[PDB]
């Protein structure tokens, strides 16, 4: 899982 | 938005949209190029082709479960971008780059059109 | 093989299977989640949910065109996880993380549970 | 486009  | 992206994901929904092709799950047409005949998703078509989308968008070819390309279309040609559409490879050689060129600018699929020219170019 | 890949292509399928989803095109399934309806495409559901792979396997659910989930299951919590199936975008937020874990869990969204427990687990 |  990233911050897009 | 303060959204969290899964990077994989995409990459997993077209591997089991794959799975599904390959066990023949949820299939809702059949392909005809010439002699041969390839079962797939009408939604992954149109994901992915210019020519396909304009086909099931269409009020009556939507309903279609058979559809028929064009005599010219050469059936290998048709199988390694079906494949390319479901997986994301391209089986590019000497041998197809010609069919698979000719088959991408009919089915409308731009950035494989785009990689085909650069090969031939790099070619002469 | 020898096949050369592109890299944007299963993000590219992703989003045009969401702009299908946005007008309506090709779905063939309505999801009822108590007063809620949510519209979408089968195979993208078997290919991001345990649950949904399950039902549209099963010989005679395959051909429902309705399915109505648990009445225990939130449809905001629904609302997040098919936005998050269409897009691998998840709208995680305190006010609604025990709704989307307990939605993940029912349908078997195992990274989805993951990333829930995970931040449950740093607020405690 | 890449060698995968
Ligand atoms: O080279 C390409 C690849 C391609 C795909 C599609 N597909 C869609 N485009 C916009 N919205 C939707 Cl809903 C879909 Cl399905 C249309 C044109 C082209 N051209
Ligand atoms: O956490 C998850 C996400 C998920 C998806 C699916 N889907 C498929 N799996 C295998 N082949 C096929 Cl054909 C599909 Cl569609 C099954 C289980 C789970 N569990
Ligand atoms: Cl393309
Ligand atoms: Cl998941």
């Amino acid at each position: 899982w990233v911050i897009p | 938005d303060s959204c969290i992206q899964f990077t994989r994901h995409a990459s997993d929904v077209l591997l089991n949209l794959n799975r599904l092709r390959s066990r023949d799950i949820l299939t809702d047409v059949v392909i005809v190029v010439s002699r041969e005949q390839f079962r797939a998703h009408k939604t992954v078509l149109m994901a992915c082709s210019g020519l396909f989308y304009s086909i099931f968008t269409d009020q009556l070819k939507c309903n279609l479960s058979v559809i028929n390309l064009d005599p010219e279309i050469n059936p290998e040609g048709f199988c390694i971008l079906l494949d390319f559409m479901y997986t994301s490879r391209l089986n590019l050689r000497e041998g197809n780059i010609m069919a698979v060129m000719a088959t991408a600018m009919y089915l409308q699929m731009e950035h494989v059109v785009d990689t085909c020219r650069k090969f031939i170019k790099a070619s002469e």
